[PDB]
């Protein structure tokens, strides 16, 4: 499914 | 004829109900600190008060789906959760205001507009809008990393559409890869866009704008993603952003010669923020000179509108260092160090990867060899016994 945080520094992916 | 500034303290009203003050990074504070900056500091009264205004339906829907623009500029008269910090969203990271967002977030883009518009016209020599939520991050029907409708690149499409503005230049040097910018010209050679960003190979938010995303159909070359890879070993710095100055994006902007320069200003690569928002080492003083360099294009018809940004300090440093630059005021000397420091390897391998993809498309990247590994003293040595 769908992850990602600009909080974290997270990339989005799938 | 002079340096504009807009801000709105109703922007201030988008902001979560949840009262977990540490939870939210994009938060009020952020405009209000900058403002006072300015404030106190005399420049706001060097600058010419410029009031905003919200956008129109039909504004947002150059660049966003008419769909989009009814879900985030109109409130009923799902696409949003319920948080773990006990607010409303859109995802963990963008805040809804079921009361405020709607037209705060309009007003961000309104204000980016006004100015825009006031810039391009000639009533301002130049501006600078204190805005927020910042735009970036927005697609088409997406928004994202704390962004609704993408500001500066509905400022971009009014520009062409009322204006028949040819060519314009937006340069991105918010931390972060503006997806959405990159999105909403894709395929239009009329408007160049070039982001400068923390990349580390697609392993940073958002994940895109890697160096080979040049475009697409007459759209071919007119992007430029200077995208630094390598991680935070060491992190950029004020070698490395001069650098890429010197080597992709003056070059590169001065042979596309815009009619209007738009600067997606993000202060997330300041030194003194938490190193998953960014991890960058600039100097705020930078920031300056990098607006003085964009100040030489267009005839100096240039205007910055604020993105990401974090840390009160850092951004109120570097807004305060772009306003003096905008008023045409002496900046303080780089350091040293500063000027004597060669760019990072990392940053070299960026630079050059960046040089060969858009040396096919750009004649000022068909050079001899590549400088990119020059510090500014080494690199003016060699300008000044050329010319
Ligand atoms: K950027
Ligand atoms: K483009
Ligand atoms: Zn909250
Ligand atoms: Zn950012």
């Amino acid at each position: 499914h769908i992850r990602g945080s600009i909080t974290q520094g997270i990339p989005r992916s799938y | 004829f002079t340096t504009g500034l807009v801000y709105d303290t109703l922007m201030l009203k988008h902001q979560c109900t949840c009262g977990s003050s540490s939870s939210h990074p994009e938060h009020a504070g952020r405009i209000q600190s900058i403002w006072s900056r300015l404030q106190e500091t005399g420049l706001r009264g060097k600058c010419e008060c410029i009031r905003g205004r919200k956008a129109t339906l039909e504004e947002l829907q150059t660049v966003h789906s008419e769909a989009h623009t009814l879900l985030y500029g109109t409130n009923p008269l799902s696409v949003f959760v319920r948080l773990p910090c006990g607010g409303v969203g859109v995802d963990s990271d963008t805040i809804w205001n079921e009361v405020h967002s709607a037209g705060a977030a309009r007003l961000a883009v309104g204000c980016v507009v006004e100015l825009v518009f006031k810039v391009a016209t000639g009533e301002l020599k130049n501006g600078f809008a204190v805005v927020r939520p910042p735009g970036h991050h927005a697609e088409e029907s997406t928004p994202m990393g704390f962004c609704y409708f993408n500001s500066v690149a509905v400022a971009a499409k009014l520009l062409q559409q009322r204006l028949s503005v040819s060519k314009i230049l937006i340069v991105d040097w918010d931390v972060h890869h503006g997806n959405g910018t990159q999105q909403a010209f894709y395929s239009d050679p009329s408007v160049l866009y070039m982001s400068l960003h923390r990349y580390d190979d697609g392993n940073f938010f958002p994940g895109s704008g890697a160096p080979d995303e040049v475009g697409t159909g007459p759209g071919v070359g007119f992007n430029v993603n200077m995208a630094f890879t390598g991680g935070l070993d060491p992190p950029m710095g004020d070698a490395e952003y001069l650098a890429a100055f010197r080597t992709v994006v003056m070059p590169i902007a001065s042979e596309f010669a815009p009619d209007v320069v738009l600067v997606s200003s993000g202060f997330d690569a300041v030194e003194g923020h938490p190193t998953p928002l960014g991890g960058y080492n600039l100097s705020a003083r930078c920031f300056g000179y990098l607006t003085k360099q964009l100040m030489g294009l267009a005839g100096g018809r240039i205007v910055l509108a604020l993105e990401g940004g974090y840390d009160l300090t850092a951004i109120c440093d570097a807004s305060e260092a772009c306003v003096s630059a905008l008023l045409g005021n002496e900046l303080d000397p780089l350091p040293e160090k500063v000027l004597q420091q060669r760019p990072n390897a990392n940053a070299v391998r960026s630079m050059e990867k960046v040089m060969e993809i858009h040396s096919k498309y750009w004649r000022c990247l068909q050079r001899t060899t590549s400088t990119a590994g020059r510090s500014l003293i080494e690199a003016q040595t060699c300008e000044n016994e050329e010319a």
